[PDB]
């Protein structure tokens, strides 16, 4: 239940720090906005917010939402890269547009890269995502 | 015509991509600063 | 400086023997061993 | 003999080659089959000799690339003047230069970097700059930011003009090969026309602009009631009310009555007590004297009219018994090889930049330069680093000359042939003097560590202990302190307060003190000589053994830049001339780091500090160079541990970017050792393991991933090593001196 | 079945393109040990350090191959 | 006029410079105890050891842990004796391994044939021992008997 | 002395012999190649081990292969 | 045998013969030229190929073939007629580089198979087979 971690509003070390939060942007009340926004976290004896990473809810915003957001964005980047790499193979001049990127193909790969997990599941169930161990270069033992 | 091929090279496009990504992150942390976690 | 332990004169003999005398002997003997022909 | 002949439109201006990388090399044009193509694209982009075999095309490329480099430098200079004009407190600094720090860069508040805007005075928040631009503009007579804005606009116009000239001299009217071979005209126009006319124009500016504006500034007039420099020329009455020898015209110049110009052309010598800089009358007189001397020297060489020298009969006549044939072949060497010219020019520019560093600290040329310790420390450190880099590049290009441009047919029994013939006697005696200097410069420190550790303070090499007083340098200091009035009878004071005299102090801080030399100075100067000698040993060993050795006799066919000849002959690793530059970069790092450490400790302990009202000087550290700069533990404790208390406690303050850069340089130094220690065959096998995992998911790249080559691995390691160490020392120096200075 | 232009997979373990598919440039009919010249899309490691080029063909035997 | 010539054979890796082999360095190197024509071993070694033992009572007598103490000259003598003994052990084991004929250079066209054998290098080592002990003791006696001898005050005021 | 071994996957391109700096290698006639020749290493006691022959070999894995073994005064390449 | 040759006009260097050349072995290269030109020694510096036949001594075989490569390539008269010998201090001379009289890159009858394996390099025995014996897996 994390009795050692108190909420930052009830913690009497966070309230001493929260007066002297510096402004980060040009907004004059940015320190006060940070102070009110970090009060819902858990603070230790230092008076600083802590993040609990075990997938629980009311602390899913620490890791689960940023983690799923990164997984979507990184899957977007990797899937668009893999799609471009596959698309530039079977047209007999691949190093030149590996080094000088074909922009009209890359734009069509990028803007249609939002549906990366559906295409990933389709290629996984279709077997066209993973190359079989026979048709692949392997170093000598 | 030969200029668009130079702009389609890997360093020019990676520089444009990194400047666009850094600008997007900087413009996000200006308007919405101090996001340690999702509330 | 001699110590309060028993036989305090033995550091005054063994330490120069193990630090100067027998390393000179071992390097001379090993030099003759590793540099002799046949 | 010297005429202008060009080819009209030799290279068309088209963008078709912009989209075809690797066009300059035949091997780079087949296409990127491996990732080594990408690194070879940048490694051989400027090597114009490997691109074309015709020296005329190489010289044309070099001449047109110089204009692009000058355009880049002019963009940089215009950016600095624009930052002074728009984002600086220069107008605030001119009012109160003793309590307002120079700042010329504000930091945008998007994250918590708004703390990096230091409170420097006058209601201005920004980064305290240490470049010395503010003192330079005060010595230039610049009073308002509009004069900086005009100079920034002029810098942009000049940068565009240099870009247009670079396009013009490669695509519209490109000079022939014999336009470059007549170095007689080139050197005459660089001595008289560039250095001579440039210093004459600056002497005229310092007569007409810098001297009246700076005399009104030192007299106590605020800069916004100080008249602009053009009514000093338009109205000579205001110019002649101060320094009243402008009442008479230019006729005493032409009747050789130069003595009446003595009020504004002085030879005072010392420092200005008001500002702490050199007298601007001394600088104007100096620029006039060297302008006349350079213009005279620019009439030495025969160009078109019979009078003059040809720089060959000078070389032909210089021959002795120990050499025989002499300098025959050297004119053809320096007029057919660009690399020999770069090796000479880069060595002299590096030693020149080191001279600039060693001179501007002792004779500060600018008002309130010695008062701001951060500016003085930064310009000394920066010019030492630039100078040492240029010297190592000179060793590099001498090595490139020896395998790519040296011809044994033109060099029989001359100086270069005989240097190659007794290179073993050169390198072995240099090796001996390096070993001797290492023992009798570093073993003194080791002995001092041992006797200070063993409780033997009387057995050390100290001032209280066995003394090692530098009697020759002290004798030379005594000669310079007594030089004014005895051997320089028309100097008011010495050239610098370093050699003797009194404490020159401005405000409450010391401008300069006498710098007494003791046992610690002797020992650290011998370490300086030792490290310089080892850098000379590695670079000169790379030069002399560039073509051949007892190990690899056919080493010129392998080239300048090759990794090794193989594991044979015991293993011929790092045999090339490039790898000696690679090791000499580490040794210039070591040398110049010890130089700037000696500077940053000696000046902080014995020169810099505050002046008590009683008259004594309380220094920054407290004069601990006499007793702690004789031990490595003293250098670790009283210099590295003690003075880095500012860079590590800088977090949450205005100098926290320096602590960040301190840690960042530590990271890059540690990151270098992955490339320096490991080898290519580990990483190629690791990339082979990664390629299969990419092949498993159809992620095979068309350009096959290779590990970095052995020379590129060494280059990446040494570049990261130098970057991480230099950034660390920059951060440590600047955060220390922005807290104690 | 080994003829010029047929795509074929390498069975030499030590080859760079072990279990990789390349085309046949020529097959020699004389009595030599490795008559099948096979050219590949990728390039070998071969070359000096820093060399951007490498070989992409080699001779192979009949038993060192399989037709796809 | 080439003052820097070869030794008569250009393809040998050496040069006959003024310092190397001109007129005054061929003599005085051929006339040192090593390379002198008429001397036997245990006489070359005697002369070399006497010179070495005499010179080595300079950085032990006034440069040591006891140099501020009246036992300082005696400790310097003992240290010189110990260094001469270590060097004699080094010479003895160098000979006992087996020596070749010494290197002939431009300065020394004739090297001592008597030092090309193990028996000659044993005589050289014994002569070095006796010479080193004699030279160290002679320098000790000369430095000790006036008990101040203000030439020792020079280079000890320097090595304070 | 090093062991320079030439294997039967040799195309007889003679690049190893021209790349060899100490005349270790030569060409002998051979019926098992299209070029009609194979490399041989008779005076392999002169091999320093530089592997310039292994650098110049155009086979997928090298038909000429240097094994660094016992070190002599010629394998070290010592002028002294 | 006995090496009839005159030495090129060289000023003498420090990279030449050391003490082991007169005690262990030294090497020689003799070559005939019909013109006088300038060459670079592996010793260091430049020397003069005088008219006629030349004899040079070196401390290594690699220095002699580094000279022979400079005699073959990079010269317009294209000198191939060079012979390399080994001289032991006993006096014996062994004729080394053009043993058949033809260069090794050109095939010649009368040369036998040295170091030739009638097996693929991948078809080599494992070291675990050859444990505790003098035989190494490349035999
Ligand atoms: C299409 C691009 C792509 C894809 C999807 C993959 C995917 C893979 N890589 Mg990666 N990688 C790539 C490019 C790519 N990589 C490049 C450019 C580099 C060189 C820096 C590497 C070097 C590399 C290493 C060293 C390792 C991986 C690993 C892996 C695996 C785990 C993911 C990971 O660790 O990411 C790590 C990703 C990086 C370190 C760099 C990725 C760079 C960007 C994000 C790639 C996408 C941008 C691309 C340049 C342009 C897209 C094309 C566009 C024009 C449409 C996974 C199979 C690991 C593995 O084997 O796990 C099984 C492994 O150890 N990769
Ligand atoms: C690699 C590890 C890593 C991790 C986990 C983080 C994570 C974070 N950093 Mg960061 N940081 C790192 C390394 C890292 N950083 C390094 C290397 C530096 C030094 C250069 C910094 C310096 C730094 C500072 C100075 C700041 C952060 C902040 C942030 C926070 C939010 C940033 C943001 O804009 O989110 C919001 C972004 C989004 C919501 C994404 C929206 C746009 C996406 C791309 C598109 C989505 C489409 C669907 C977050 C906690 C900021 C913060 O709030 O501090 C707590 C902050 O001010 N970081
Ligand atoms: C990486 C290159 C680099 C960088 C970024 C800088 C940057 C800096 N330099 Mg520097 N410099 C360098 C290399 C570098 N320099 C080299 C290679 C030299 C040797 C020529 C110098 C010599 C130099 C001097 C002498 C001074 C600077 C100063 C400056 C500072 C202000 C710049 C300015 O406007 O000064 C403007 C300064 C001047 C115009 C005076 C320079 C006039 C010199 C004496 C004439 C040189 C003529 C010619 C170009 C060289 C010919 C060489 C000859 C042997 C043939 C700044 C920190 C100044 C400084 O520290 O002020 C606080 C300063 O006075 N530098
Ligand atoms: C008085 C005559 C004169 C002047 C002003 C100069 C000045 C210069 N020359 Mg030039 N040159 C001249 C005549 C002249 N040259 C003659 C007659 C020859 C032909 C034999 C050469 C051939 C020559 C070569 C081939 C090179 C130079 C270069 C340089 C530049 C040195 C870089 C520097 O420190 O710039 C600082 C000084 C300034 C920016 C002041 C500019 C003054 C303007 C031009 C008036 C500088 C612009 C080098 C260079 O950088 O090329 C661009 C170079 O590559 N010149
Ligand atoms: C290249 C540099 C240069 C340039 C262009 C100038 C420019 C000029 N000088 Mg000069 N001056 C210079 C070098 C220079 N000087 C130096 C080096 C000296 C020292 C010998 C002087 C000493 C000087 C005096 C004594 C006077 C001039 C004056 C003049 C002006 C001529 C008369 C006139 O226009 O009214 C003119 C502004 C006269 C003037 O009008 O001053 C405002 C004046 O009386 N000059
Ligand atoms: C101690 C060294 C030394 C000696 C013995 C010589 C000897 C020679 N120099 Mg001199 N000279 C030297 C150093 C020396 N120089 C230095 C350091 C410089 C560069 C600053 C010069 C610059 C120089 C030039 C420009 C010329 C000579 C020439 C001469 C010759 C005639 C003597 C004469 O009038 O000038 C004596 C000068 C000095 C002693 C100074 C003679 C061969 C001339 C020549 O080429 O003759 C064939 C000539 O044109 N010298
Ligand atoms: C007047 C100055 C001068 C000039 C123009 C030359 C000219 C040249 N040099 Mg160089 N050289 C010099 C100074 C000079 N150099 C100095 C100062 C060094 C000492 C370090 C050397 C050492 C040297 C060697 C060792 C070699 C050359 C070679 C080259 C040639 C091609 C360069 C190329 O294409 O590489 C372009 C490569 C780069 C631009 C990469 C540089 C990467 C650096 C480390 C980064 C810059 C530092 C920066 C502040 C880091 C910021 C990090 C941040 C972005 C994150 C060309 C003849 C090469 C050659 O001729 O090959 C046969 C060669 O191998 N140079
Ligand atoms: C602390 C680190 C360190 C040390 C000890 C050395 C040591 C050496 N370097 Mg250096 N170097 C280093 C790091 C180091 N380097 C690294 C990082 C690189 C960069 C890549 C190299 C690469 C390098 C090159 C490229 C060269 C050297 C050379 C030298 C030698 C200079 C001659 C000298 O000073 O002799 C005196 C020795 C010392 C000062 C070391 C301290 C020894 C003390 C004073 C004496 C103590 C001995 C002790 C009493 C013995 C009795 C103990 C008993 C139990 C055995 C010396 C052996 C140069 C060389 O060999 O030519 C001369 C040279 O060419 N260095
Ligand atoms: C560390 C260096 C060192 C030190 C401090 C001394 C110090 C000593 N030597 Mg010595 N010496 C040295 C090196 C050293 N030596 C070397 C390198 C040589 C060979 C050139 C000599 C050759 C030498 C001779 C020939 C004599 C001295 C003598 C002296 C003594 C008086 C010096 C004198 O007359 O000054 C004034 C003093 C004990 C004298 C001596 O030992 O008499 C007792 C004497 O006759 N020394
Ligand atoms: C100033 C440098 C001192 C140079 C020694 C002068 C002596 C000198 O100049 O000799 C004079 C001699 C000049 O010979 P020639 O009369 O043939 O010279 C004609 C010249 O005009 C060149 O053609 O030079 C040589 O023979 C080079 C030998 C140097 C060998 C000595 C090594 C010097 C390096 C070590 C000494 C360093 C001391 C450095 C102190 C800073």
């Amino acid at each position: 239940d994390l009795s050692h971690l108190t909420p930052c509003s009830e913690s009497p070390a966070y309230q001493a720090k929260a007066k002297s939060f510096r402004n980060t942007t040009s907004d004059p009340e940015s320190g006060q906005k940070r102070a009110e926004s970090y009060a819902e976290a858990l603070c230790g004896p230092e008076g600083y917010p802590h993040l609990v990473v075990d997938g629980r809810l009311d602390h899913a915003g620490d890791f689960i939402i940023p983690g799923l957001l990164f997984l979507y964005v990184a899957g977007w980047i990797g899937w668009v890269g893999r799609s471009y790499l596959i698309a530039i193979r079977e047209e007999k001049d691949t190093e030149m547009k590996e080094i000088i990127i074909d922009v009209p193909l890359a734009i069509n790969k990028m803007l249609f890269g939002f549906m990366w997990p559906l295409q990933a599941f389709g290629e996984f169930t279709s077997g066209k995502l993973t190359v079989k161990d026979s048709e692949i270069p392997v170093s000598p033992r | 015509k030969g200029l668009t091929t130079f702009l389609s090279t890997a360093p020019v496009l990676i520089t444009a991509l990194l400047v666009f990504t850094a600008g997007l992150l900087i413009e996000f942390n200006r308007f919405y600063p101090d996001l340690l976690f999702h509330p | 400086i001699l110590g309060d332990f028993a036989a305090s004169f033995l550091p005054a003999i063994l330490v120069p023997a193990v630090g100067l005398v027998m390393p000179a002997v071992v390097m001379g003997l090993l030099f003759l061993q590793i540099e002799s022909e046949a | 003999k010297a005429k202008v002949i060009v080819d009209k439109d030799p290279v068309p201006t088209s963008f078709e080659k912009w989209g075809k990388p690797g066009h300059f090399d035949r091997t780079l044009a087949r296409g990127p089959k491996t990732t080594t193509w990408i690194w070879n694209l940048h490694a051989d982009a400027h090597d114009f000799d490997s691109q074309t075999s015709d020296l005329e095309d190489i010289s044309r490329k070099i001449f047109s690339a110089h204009f692009g480099h000058l355009a880049v430098v002019f963009v940089w200079l215009s950016g600095m003047y624009f930052h002074g004009a728009k984002f600086s407190n220069y107008s605030a600094w001119l009012a109160d230069p003793l309590n307002i720090k120079p700042s010329a860069q504000v930091v945008w508040p998007v994250v918590g970097q708004d703390i990096l805007n230091a409170d420097v005075g006058g209601g201005f928040h920004g980064i305290q700059i240490t470049s010395g631009f503010f003192q330079l503009w005060r010595a230039s007579g610049i009073t308002n930011e509009y004069q900086l804005y005009c100079t920034a606009i002029g810098g942009l116009v000049m940068a565009g003009l240099m870009l247009f000239a670079g396009w013009f001299h490669y695509h519209k009217a490109a000079p022939k090969l014999e336009w470059f071979q007549n170095v007689e005209s080139m050197m005459n126009h660089h001595l008289a026309g560039l250095l001579g006319l440039g210093s004459l124009g600056w002497a005229g500016h310092q007569i007409h602009v810098s001297l009246p504006i700076n005399k009104l500034l030192d007299a106590g007039v605020a800069p916004n009631e100080i008249p602009l420099p053009h009514e000093f020329i338009l109205d000579p009455a205001k110019m002649a009310e101060l320094y009243p020898s402008f009442a008479q015209g230019l006729t005493p110049f032409f009747t050789l009555n130069w003595g009446v110009y003595s009020d504004f052309l002085t030879f005072k010598g010392g420092l200005n007590p008001v500002t702490g800089g050199l007298w601007l009358s001394d600088t104007a007189h100096h620029h006039l004297a060297i302008a006349v001397l350079f213009i005279i020297a620019g009439h030495m060489y025969r160009t078109n009219w019979g009078i003059g020298h040809n720089m060959k009969e000078i070389l032909e006549g210089h021959k002795g018994p120990f050499t025989g044939e002499g300098h025959k072949g050297l004119y053809e060497i320096l007029t057919t090889s660009w690399h020999a010219q770069l090796a000479i020019n880069l060595a002299l520019l590096g030693s020149l930049t080191i001279i600039v560093a060693q001179h501007m600290y002792a004779m500060p040329p600018y008002p309130y330069l010695a008062t701001d310790y951060g500016t003085q420390l930064s310009i000394f450190t920066h010019h030492m680093w630039i100078g040492g880099f240029l010297i190592v590049g000179a060793g590099a290009h001498a090595s490139i000359f020896m395998v790519r441009d040296y011809d044994p047919a033109k060099n029989v029994n001359n100086l270069l042939d005989r240097v190659l013939r007794h290179r073993d006697a050169i390198i072995s005696h240099l090796n001996w003097v390096c070993i001797w200097l290492g023992f009798h410069s570093f073993g003194l420190y080791i002995h001092n560590d041992t006797m200070r550790a063993l409780g033997r303070p009387q057995d050390m090499f100290s001032d209280s202990a066995i003394q090692l007083q530098p009697v020759f340098a002290q004798w030379i200091q005594g000669l310079h302190a007594a030089a004014a009035g005895a051997t320089a009878p028309f100097a008011s004071a010495g050239v610098s307060p370093v050699f003797g005299g009194e404490v020159v102090a401005v405000g409450g801080k010391v401008a300069m003190m006498p710098i007494t030399l003791g046992t610690a100075d002797f020992m650290v100067h011998h370490i300086h000589a030792f490290t310089i000698h080892v850098t000379v040993l590695i670079l000169l060993k790379g030069v002399l053994y560039s073509r051949s050795s007892r190990l690899i006799p056919d080493k010129a066919e392998l080239g300048f830049r090759f990794p090794c000849d193989g594991p044979g002959r015991g293993g011929t690793c790092q045999v090339s001339g490039w790898d000696h530059v690679f090791l000499g970069l580490f040794w210039m790092y070591n040398s110049l780091s010890i130089v700037i450490f000696h500077f940053s400790w000696k000046m902080q302990s014995d020169v810099w500090g505050t002046v008590l009202p009683d008259g004594s000087v309380s220094h920054i550290t407290g004069g601990n160079f006499a007793q702690s700069a004789i031990t490595i533990n003293g250098w670790l404790r009283d210099f590295l541990w003690a003075q880095a208390a500012n860079v590590i406690n800088s977090y949450g303050s205005a100098l926290s970017a320096y602590g960040i850069m301190f840690l960042a340089g530590h990271f890059v130094f540690a990151f270098s050792l992955m490339f320096l220690f490991s080898g290519r065959g580990y990483w190629q096998e690791l990339i082979e393991s990664i390629v299969w995992a990419h092949n498993k998911l159809k992620l095979a790249p068309a350009i096959q991933p290779r590990a970095l080559s052995i020379v590129q691995g060494r280059a990446v390691g040494v570049a990261h090593y130098l970057l991480g160490g230099i950034v660390t020392t920059w951060a440590f120096f600047l955060c220390r001196i922005l807290s104690v200075g | 079945a080994i003829q010029r232009g047929s795509k074929v997979r390498i069975l030499r373990k030590e080859s760079y393109w072990y279990k990789d598919v390349g085309t046949v440039a020529s097959v020699d009919k004389s009595g030599i040990l490795y008559p099948v010249i096979v050219r590949f899309d990728k390039v070998n490691y071969n070359g000096f350090s820093g060399s951007a080029t490498g070989v992409n063909t080699n001779n192979f035997a009949e038993h060192e191959l399989e037709e796809v | 006029i080439d003052v820097v010539n070869h030794g008569g054979d250009p393809q040998v890796g050496n040069l006959s410079t003024p310092i190397n082999g001109s007129a005054f360095t061929k003599a005085f190197i051929n006339a040192l105890p090593a390379y002198r024509k008429g001397l036997s071993p245990n006489r070359r070694g005697l002369e070399v050891g006497m010179a070495h033992g005499y010179l080595l009572y300079g950085p032990f007598a006034v440069l040591g842990p006891l140099r501020l103490t009246e036992y300082g000259p005696t400790a310097g003598l003992l240290a010189t004796i110990g260094l001469v003994s270590i060097l004699t052990i080094c010479l003895s084991i160098y000979g006992a391994v087996g020596v070749s004929k010494p290197t002939e250079t431009l300065t020394t066209p004739e090297v001592p044939m008597d030092l090309a054998t193990k028996e000659g290098w044993s005589e050289f080592a014994g002569g070095f021992l006796l010479g080193g002990c004699g030279g160290a003791f002679f320098a000790f006696f000369l430095c000790q008997t006036p008990h101040l001898q203000p030439l020792i005050e020079v280079a000890s005021n320097i090595w304070s | 002395s090093h062991s320079v071994k030439i294997y039967d996957t040799c195309i007889g391109c003679t690049q190893c012999v021209r790349a060899c700096p100490l005349d270790v290698l030569e060409m002998v006639p051979w019926d098992g190649c299209k070029a009609g020749q194979i490399a041989s290493s008779p005076r392999t006691e002169d091999c320093v081990g530089c592997k310039r022959c292994e650098t110049a070999c155009p086979t997928d894995f090298l038909s000429i292969r240097v094994y660094l073994g016992a070190e002599t005064t010629r394998s070290m390449g010592l002028a002294y | 045998i006995q090496l009839t040759g005159t030495m090129p006009k060289f000023g003498g260097s420090t990279g030449g013969l050391l003490s082991a050349a007169d005690r262990e072995e030294k090497y020689a290269i003799t070559w005939t030229s019909k013109t006088e030109q300038v060459f670079e020694m592996p010793t260091g510096g430049a020397a003069i190929m005088n008219e006629g036949e030349n004899l040079l001594y070196f401390a290594r075989k690699e220095q002699c073939l580094a000279l022979g490569t400079q005699l073959r390539t990079k010269f317009k008269p294209k000198i191939e007629d060079y012979k390399i010998y080994r001289i032991y201090p006993t006096g014996e001379t062994q004729y080394l580089h053009p043993a058949d009289g033809v260069f090794p890159e050109k095939v010649n009858e009368g040369r036998e198979f040295h170091g030739k394996k009638d097996r693929n390099i991948g078809k080599n025995p494992e070291p675990v087979t050859l444990k505790f014996s003098g035989k190494t897996p490349y035999d």
